[PDB]
């Protein structure tokens, strides 16, 4: 879950 | 919203690691002991028959 | 009594006083056989030489009497002998060994916890 | 005793007279070989090639477990 949340956060940063 | 979501994920991960560490350390400790009021003796003569 | 309900340890002492484990230490420290074999005049109440270990334990249990008071929770010990000084010394040794055993019972449970804590500290340090 | 009462003594009393302990004891000390040594008396010796149930009964006859109710103490003879 943490990995998925971090991936979403780093994808939506741009 | 994403900050709150990743904070929830981090909190879940840290509580899960704490739980697994606690279970691991509990699973190996010597919880219960057998105290010996009188240790086994070495007989000299025969009680039976 | 516990140094900061307690029938368990008095029962432990009641069992421990009449045990061969205490008798071995008592005979090694006070030479019970030599003292109890002295009165050659009467054969009914003396410890004959060459007797078995089991008979020695039976004789020692006959000489030392332990009584319980449950309503008051007190243990009274009467020790027989052929000299008064020897009887007093045997009673004192019995009390000292009883206290030492009572403390050692908890120290044994504590030592394994200490070893376990040391191992946990070692792995945490690593 | 618990390192930081009347149930563990029951578990021990049931466990001492169990086949699961008896097989370990035989694998460790070879009770079958020892209990068949005296050939002079036939009543109290363990005959060779006996049933496992009879071996368990013999082991329960030899080892004795006594418990002081008031005290919660278990004596094994």
């Amino acid at each position: 879950r943490l990995q998925e949340a971090k991936r979403q956060l780093i994808a939506f940063q741009a | 919203d994403l900050q709150l979501q990743v904070g929830f994920a981090e909190d879940a991960y840290k509580l899960a690691l704490a739980a697994v560490e606690s279970a691991r350390i509990e699973a190996t400790r010597k919880l219960k002991s057998l105290v010996v009021v009188e240790p086994p003796v070495l007989p000299e003569i025969a009680e039976y028959p | 009594r516990q140094t900061s309900a307690s029938r368990e340890d008095t029962c432990y002492l009641q069992t421990y006083i009449h045990s061969m484990g205490l008798l071995q230490k008592l005979d090694q420290q006070l030479k019970l056989r030599e003292h109890f074999g002295t009165p050659l005049r009467d054969p009914l109440f003396r410890l004959w030489g060459g007797t078995s270990q089991e008979w020695f334990l039976e004789y020692y249990r006959s000489r030392v009497e332990v009584l319980m008071d449950d309503i008051c929770g007190l243990l009274t010990v009467r020790v027989q002998g052929f000299e008064p000084e020897f009887a007093q010394a045997l009673n004192r040794a019995i009390l000292e060994e009883s206290e030492r055993f009572v403390n050692e019972l908890s120290h044994r449970m504590a030592r394994e916890q200490g070893q376990f804590a040391e191992a946990e500290l070692e792995r945490a340090t690593a």
